[PDB]
């Protein structure tokens, strides 16, 4: 639904991430490649080892998408609906691997950020990309 | 289950460290705070309402306990998940009809509270090496419905 | 998202199976019991057995929620925000759950009108079915 | 996977009335048109795009047929599922990296087909007993990933 509260808490964090974003793209999704396999899949064109340039520059495209949504949580589909059609037209991604990727962008928050990571922050930013995930897989439905 | 050597090193390395007496209560907290109709399991509990009313909860902190310690038993076992788990996977689903999906949910939650704690220390390699064996302990824990 | 054709096969289908709405709400239930036992941990208070008055009952209230949703396909949240508090808020249902009724209801539906259950209209009562239940549990996220 | 024995009887009885030709097919195709998402792993079967061409796709009816005839093989051995589908558990795990979900998502829609063509016949009774079998089976066939 997405209320004051959750909007604050969103906007807050993303502001203490700043200019660290793009890196913790790269790492979720080193995370999400090492602890679910199934998820490399995608990805046969890139060269999946850790430090990969492929994988770093995939993960700034990532986090700036996730940046414009923190700018417009009013209208999540609006600024979404060129990446919802990639993914569920194009891509055909299996809607699973969404939950998948965005358990390792939480810890991967919570590995950067402990002290701003508290349970009410932590039900935010799950609520933001369960939000997000949902508008990603909306042609689906 | 697998875990190569080097996981078991990762896994049982970091676990030295963790205060089960405080990792227990904090991931049954969050479980409760951020997946709701879980909280419907523990109305025995008393107040759950509100975030800091379950992080104050010694029943939450309690139980937690004692959910953290099976976790070690299960660390101990890890070739035999299975047996280890078998009287609280009937249980679970016997007696407390809980949805199996849960049981991950749990485990996840879990891992974002170690990840919470460690920083740095709870790299990608540590993680999926957790990732395994949380999804062992689960599907241990499901075994009643297989 | 439930595109012009959707609700369409829809209506239709709702037109077609009319005056048997709160029958098939009640044998969905049953189908719904038998097949997954851990449902009717929600109905202590009911005598679950087959022909069951009580299960006969809620079943036509159910009916009668899904045929006032098919009424108002372009506003489901406002339809059906009181039940929505009561699933959320007072029951405190498994999310979970609703995929298991939803499939009943599917194949309670396949059973009766065999004729009118072509892959595209299974796919947008699929759709339909899903719908209601993210409005029903909307309160979670 | 218990299956009591009126359970078997239930099961055995209804399939021997299956036209294993159709049924597949019907099964195959409805999953490609309801969750789109499936078809990516068909990109060789030619087109796709509507549920025409699906349902007249002829790749689709010989897979199909196909995936039946596995289906049969369980249920003569219903009580060595595991077993019967290791190999096969390799290959969508391994070789397809098929998520399980899935596994259940086409046995829901086998049921879905099958009381389409069975009306009456596929009571609340006989509806349990498959579902358990469609469990037993997605959960043989996960198996290389627990
Ligand atoms: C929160 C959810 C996600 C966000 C915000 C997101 C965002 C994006 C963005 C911004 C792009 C770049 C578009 C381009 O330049 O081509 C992209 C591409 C793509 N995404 Fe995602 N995505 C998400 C989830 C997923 C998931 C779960 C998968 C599958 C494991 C996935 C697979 C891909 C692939 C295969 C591409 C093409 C990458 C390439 O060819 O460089 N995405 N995504
Ligand atoms: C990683 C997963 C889990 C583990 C290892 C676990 C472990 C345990 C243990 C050790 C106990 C027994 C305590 C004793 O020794 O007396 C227990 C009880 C129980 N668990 Fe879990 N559990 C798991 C998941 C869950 C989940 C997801 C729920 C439901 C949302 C749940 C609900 C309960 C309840 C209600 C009880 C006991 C009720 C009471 O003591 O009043 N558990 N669990
Ligand atoms: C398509 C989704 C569903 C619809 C449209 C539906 C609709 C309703 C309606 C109309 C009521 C009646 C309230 C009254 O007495 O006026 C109700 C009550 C209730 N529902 Fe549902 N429901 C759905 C899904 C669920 C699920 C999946 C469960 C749990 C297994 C559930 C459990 C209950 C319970 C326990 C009550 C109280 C029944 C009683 O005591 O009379 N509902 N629901
Ligand atoms: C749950 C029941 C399932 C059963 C019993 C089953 C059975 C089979 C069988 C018998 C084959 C052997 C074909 C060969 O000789 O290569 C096969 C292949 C395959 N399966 Fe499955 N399968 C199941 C689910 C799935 C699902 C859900 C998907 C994916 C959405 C899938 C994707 C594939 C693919 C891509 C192949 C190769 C097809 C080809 O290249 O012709 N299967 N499966």
């Amino acid at each position: 639904v997405l209320s004051p509260a959750d909007k604050t808490n969103i906007k807050s964090t993303w502001d203490k991430i700043g200019g660290h974003a793009g890196d913790y793209g790269g790492e979720a999704l080193d995370r999400t490649f090492q602890s679910f396999p199934t998820t490399k899949t995608y990805f046969p064109h890139f060269d999946l080892s850790p430090g990969s340039a492929q994988v770093k520059a995939h993960g700034k495209k990532v986090a700036d998408a996730l940046t414009t949504a923190v700018a417009h949580l009013d209208d999540l589909p609006g600024a979404l609906s060129a990446l919802s059609d990639l993914h569920a037209y194009k891509l055909r991604v299996d809607p699973v691997n969404f939950k998948l990727l965005s358990h390792c962008l939480l810890v991967t928050l919570a590995c950067h950020h402990p002290t701003e990571f508290t349970p009410a922050v932590h039900a935010s930013l799950d609520k933001f990309f369960t939000a997000v995930s949902t508008v990603l897989t909306s042609k689906y439905r | 289950v697998h875990l190569t050597a080097e996981e078991k090193s990762l896994v049982s390395g970091l676990w030295g460290k963790v205060n089960v007496d405080e990792v227990g209560g904090e991931a049954l907290g969050r479980l409760l705070i951020v997946y709701p109709w879980t909280q419907r399991f523990f109305d025995s509990f008393g107040d759950l309402s509100t975030p800091d009313a379950v992080m104050s909860n010694a029943k939450v902190k309690a139980h937690g306990k004692k959910v953290l310690n099976s976790f070690s038993d299960g660390l101990k076992n890890l070739d035999n998940l299975k047996g280890t788990f078998a009287k609280l996977s009937e249980l679970h689903c016997d007696k407390l009809h809980v949805d199996p999906e849960n049981f991950k949910l749990l485990g996840n939650v879990l891992v974002c509270v170690l990840a919470h704690h460690f920083g740095k220390e709870f790299t990608p390699q540590v993680q999926a090496a957790y990732q395994k064996v949380v999804a062992g302990v689960a599907n241990a824990l499901a075994h009643k419905y297989h």
